[PDB]
């Protein structure tokens, strides 16, 4: 997973 | 966003924002870290009644009670029961919408954010700021949050916000290495566009590495991150008289005036603390530093040093995506690199002078971030992706006033209202917020009609091809989708590229997953689903070829069906990828009237060894409208 | 200058400014190290046409030219030949009016800016910036550069303002230990005077010494410096919720926000760079200060050691008339100071937060006497009662120019800006200078002396808090040789009622009474006047002073003073009194009749002994009528003159 | 001189  | 709708060409005399009324009767969802109220980008001014159609809740949680809402932010929701549930024991210290990252607002503000006056970067990027959008109602959805981020409060967020009627979706997210049946996003993402629903997400930040994008399902827009024509200035002024404008953003008006500039090999290399700290009147002199491929390193080492200023060398693509400049100095690239040395070595006494907190409106614009992440897509080869090109890099969008936004010197933290960013992040709000609009100007059209019209009518130009930022070579639909997003051109496409809710459940169905993994997708928008269909009506195409041996000639066929939102008739035209031929049928479509449908296929003849690209046009003879559709040649490579 | 004209009460609805067209009509001339002209206060977005009066030049020079000047900055002249004739080997970087400097801008921007939007000290008392007389006329006049200052230039730069036809002059200079036939500012100011042009000039910033003051002479208007009632904040939040406004200049706004608080009192000291560097995680660590009495040395160690944060216990007086803050920290009182230590002591794991960028318009109590203000009486001229009068001049926003330091941050970083805050009696006498002109604008027949009347009898000598304003450098009330008269109250000066005028051969004769040398007299009068049958030390003043020499027996003495007060309102005022301490005053008449430009005279009296300085007062308050005319009284020792 |  990762906010971008 | 103080520039960045001007560079989209949008107004108020014609194109999407007249048509649309910027939104005024749309609602935009923002599933992110939350959302800070306060903020001007989110207050009311010229804001008509709230759509009766809404009946979101403003829910009351830590600092943040049910008033808190207006007629801009119409609803305010957060879900943390996967948080919970994964361990009670746990004491959530934001247990509301509140946004304590950031991330949530800057998003919110891009996509709808109010006129808002007098704001900047710290002297950069100075104006007013306003969403693509600036009159689009929001709907915040908190599901991240610093205690953490679960996928079940993330598909719980997007559910709710499609059960409230939201007109569109923006998550600026994405998950990798999972398969569609185990990918969160994917499978909220397909019940929005089952109720009409289109979702923008971010193409993801793993750039450039082929096939290193999140989000790439046929259900969702995926939308990658390029440049604007804006640049920053630290202006260089050498004792000679020659000026250059290089790129710095120092927050703050520093004032170094005819001060010495050395040039010195055995510290050029501006690695060492040791060495930096042998020059004397360190805080009265500029110091050169040579392209070594780590410019955030020589900065660190530099700013520990506390140099007057540094004047670095460098064409490193990331510097310029970063607002990481906590020490007076300016960037230049490698010719006046040299110059600047020049003149140092030819001079007793050489002197420079550097003004900062400068902002100009750069060539070519715009250009695929290096960053960004590519295609194919893993989650799903078949369908190109991403899809559209959209403004990403160093964004100014609004900000929570009380967390970390830059850095002076190695113990000043700053804090700000408004502040510069970068990523898909910030390209994703935007495709979202046009999307909108559209929708504002055709109530009727579906998630995959707006955006067969953002594509077909995307820009492929910046006059030359999109350059790729990585290697300067012309941008892919791999790279950039269609290409930039042109608003009010979208607004009038003249064909559009439409599809059903029942379209994407046949394509589901062609997946052969088990039944269990189907329903995990599905899940209670259809059943288990006896039309499977894997040609589904795209407004792009990709060309798949093996790499397991020996290259021979291949051979797909497209079949499309472009309905007329114009009488009229097209002819097409065809530029085939490289080392391939490609051909159409019929070559002429011709509209009786309004609504009509008409079917054609395309057939690409190719050999793989490399993504090649190609496009069709479908060219209006009593008229200017152009629709157009990328083709790409492509690798197969491991999916997840 | 973004709240100075609200804290003087001008006003476009009424009082001096509407009465004086906001000065357009008149003109001020400012001598100082010249003017940045692009600068936003000397543009003229409201100026009418020049009065056809003038005909001062925009003279040319280095990175200058005769288009330069507008309907605002309406004339541009330098003198440079004393720094030529002292050498001709001398090159002149900057050869024209342009400001190099920064105070020439400053005060320039103080008298008379125009209307500057959205402006600040790096986000401190942010506002729209203008001077004390929006609309009057700037003339600049550079005597000072940066390769040198001469006299013979001053004076040649105030004459030529003289004879261009100015009607005020601006000075935030002063010399002094010389006699009057060897002080330049005051020579050329009595010739100012001799031909109706009144000078407003600072007091000095060598406080609070006895007799520290300059420009000192009765026929200049003789400015001290106060505080406002504006403060900059550094919010203070501890851990246990305790929340203390306290003060912090810090240019930008720093986040420290839940951060670590020590308190070591092997360091708490804060002048040791070897100890305070002892302290693991100083980057994102705060530590607290203990007041040593060199809080500007503290600030050194702090930033030099790269602290997050500091906590300085200080009341030192200092602290609060300087911007230079280059890492973020708050200053507390004493008891705060303990408060703050307390909660340390008392918790493990002891954090705080600090904001900044905050300006407050509420201190009390307001103004106060700048402990650094040059105070009386005068050595150059004890007869006469100085400083005249009080107004801001501690930490006042105005232009600046845009190429030049203004203020720091960490130890390798300067910062420059279009608008800074400054302190001292420089930034006083601007103020003083443009009400004076606004005066002569609504009263176009008043003289100098008349017009320094109506300012000085109409002062207020309460603060905010309706008491007696009081001296910063001991918190006692402030003594006429602290303030003079008072804070400048404009609104009230354009109508006085009653006036203490004089002309210029009431100057000649008590520049005779002085006793000089002939040629000295001439070195003084030049050519306004020739030695003058007619002496006179009894200069009709609206003050009084009564000397006591120190040396041997002290005895009741006894002073008389003669004074004429011409009615520029029919009506009659009764003399109130309040003697000075260990003292006895007595007036006559005791009431004063008036039928309608009439004049009408009366005698002082004082018996009174020294040993110290004793003040009271004496008004005339209209029976009829609000008028209230008020003189200081104050008894002084007879201390050594230059 | 000095320049107040
Ligand atoms: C979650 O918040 C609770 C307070 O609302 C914490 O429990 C309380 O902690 C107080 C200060 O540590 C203590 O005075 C209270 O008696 C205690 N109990 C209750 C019912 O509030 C809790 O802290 C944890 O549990 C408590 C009982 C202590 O053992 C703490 O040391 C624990 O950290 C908070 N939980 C966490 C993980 O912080
Ligand atoms: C280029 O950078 C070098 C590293 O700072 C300089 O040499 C350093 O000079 C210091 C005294 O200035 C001395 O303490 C250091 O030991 C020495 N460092 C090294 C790695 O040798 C150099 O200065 C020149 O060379 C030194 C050795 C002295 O001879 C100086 O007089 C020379 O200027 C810097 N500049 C040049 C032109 O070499
Ligand atoms: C005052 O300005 C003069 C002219 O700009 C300087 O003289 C000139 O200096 C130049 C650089 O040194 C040189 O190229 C010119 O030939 C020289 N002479 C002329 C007529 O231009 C002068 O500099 C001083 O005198 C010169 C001749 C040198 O010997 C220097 O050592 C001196 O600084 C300037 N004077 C000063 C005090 O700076
Ligand atoms: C109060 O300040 C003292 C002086 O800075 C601290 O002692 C210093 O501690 C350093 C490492 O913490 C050590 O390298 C220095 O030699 C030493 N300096 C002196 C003058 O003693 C002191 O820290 C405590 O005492 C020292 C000696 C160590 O034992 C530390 O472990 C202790 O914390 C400071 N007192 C505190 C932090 O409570
Ligand atoms: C007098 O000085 C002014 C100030 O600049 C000159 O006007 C400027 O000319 C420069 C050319 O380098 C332009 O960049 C500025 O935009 C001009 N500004 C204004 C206000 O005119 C003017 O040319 C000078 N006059 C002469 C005769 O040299
Ligand atoms: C909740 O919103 C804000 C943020 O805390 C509060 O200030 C409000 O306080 C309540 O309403 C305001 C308008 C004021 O009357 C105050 O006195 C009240 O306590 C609160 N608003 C509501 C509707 O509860």
């Amino acid at each position: 997973f990762e906010k971008a | 966003t103080t520039h960045t709708s001007d560079f989209l060409k949008l107004n108020p005399s014609s194109g999407l924002w007249p048509a649309s009324g910027l939104g005024q009767d749309v609602i935009v969802a923002v599933l992110d870290s939350g959302i800070w109220p306060e903020s001007a980008s989110f207050q009311d001014d010229g804001m008509p009644e709230i759509p009766k159609r809404w009946k979101g809740i403003c829910k009351p949680g830590t600092q943040f009670n049910a008033s808190m809402c207006n007629r801009k932010l119409i609803g305010a929701n957060y879900f943390n029961k996967g948080i919970l549930a994964n361990d009670p024991t746990v004491n959530i210290t934001m247990n509301s919408a509140r946004d304590t990252d950031g991330h949530g607002t800057h998003c919110a503000s891009i996509t709808a954010g109010n006129f808002a006056k007098g704001v900047s970067h710290f002297g950069y990027a100075p104006g007013t700021a306003r969403g693509v959008a600036p009159r689009a109602r929001l709907a915040v959805y908190k599901f991240s949050f610093n205690e953490g981020t679960f996928t079940s409060d993330l598909i719980a967020a997007m559910d709710q916000a499609v059960a409230d009627g939201v007109d569109m979706i923006s998550i600026s997210y994405g998950y990798r290495f999972i398969p569609l049946y185990e990918d969160a996003i994917s499978i909220a993402s397909f019940g929005a566009m089952m109720k009409g629903v289109l979702v923008s997400a971010s193409a993801g930040n793993r750039g450039p590495g082929i096939g290193s994008l999140n989000n790439g399902s046929p259900w969702i827009l995926c939308v990658a991150s390029g440049h604007t024509d804006r640049t920053f200035a630290g202006t260089l002024t050498l004792g000679n008289g020659l000026k250059i404008r290089g790129w710095s953003l120092f927050p703050a008006r520093a004032f170094v005036r005819d001060s010495p500039v050395i040039y010195n090999k055995t510290l050029s290399d501006c690695s060492s603390e040791e060495l930096l700290s042998q020059v004397e009147n360190p805080e009265n002199t500029i110091v050169i530093c040579d392209d070594n491929g780590d410019f955030s390193d020589q900065m660190r080492i530099i700013t520990r040093a506390r140099l007057k200023a540094a004047i670095f060398i460098s064409e490193d693509p990331g510097v310029f995506r970063s607002a990481t400049f906590p020490n007076p100095g300016v960037v230049v690239n490698k010719k006046e690199g040299k110059q600047v040395i020049n003149y140092v070595k030819n001079s007793v006494t050489p002197t420079a002078t550097i003004t900062f907190q400068e902002t100009y409106l750069t060539k070519p614009a715009p250009v695929v971030a290096a960053s960004s992440a590519r295609g194919p897509s893993r989650s799903y080869l078949g369908i190109s992706k991403p899809d559209i090109l959209a403004p990403g890099v160093l964004i100014l969008a609004a900000y929570p006033p009380n967390v970390f936004a830059t850095s002076i010197g190695t113990n000043i933290l700053l804090s700000t209202d408004y502040i510069l960013e970068s990523g898909t992040s910030m390209a994703a709000p935007h495709a979202a917020g046009i999307a909108a609009m559209l929708k504002a100007a055709h109530p009727e059209w579906s998630p995959s009609a707006i955006r067969s019209a953002m594509m077909t009518t995307a820009d492929p130009l910046d006059r030359k091809p999109i350059k790729d930022s990585d290697n300067n070579k012309a941008a892919t639909p791999l790279d950039m989708g269609a290409g930039h997003v042109d608003p009010n051109r979208a607004l009038d496409p003249g064909l559009v590229y439409d599809a059903t809710p029942q379209d994407y459940v046949n394509l589901l169905c062609s997946l052969n997953f088990t039944e269990e993994q189907f329903k995990t997708i599905a899940r209670s928008s259809a059943s288990h689903c006896s039309n499977p269909s894997a040609d589904l009506n795209y407004p792009s195409f990709i060309a798949l070829y093996s790499i397991e041996g020996n290259f021979t000639l291949l051979e797909q066929k497209f079949k499309r069906t472009v309905t007329n939102v114009g009488a009229a008739t097209y002819k097409a035209k065809l530029k085939a990828p490289k080392n391939s031929t490609i051909s159409v049928s019929p070559q002429i479509l011709v509209f009786k009237n309004k609504n009509e449908k008409q079917s054609y296929t395309l057939t690409i003849r190719y050999i793989g060894d490399s993504r090649n690209v190609g496009s069709i046009t479908w060219v209006e003879q009593n008229g200017n409208h152009s629709v157009r559709s990328p083709i790409v040649t492509s690798p197969i490579i491991e999916v997840w």
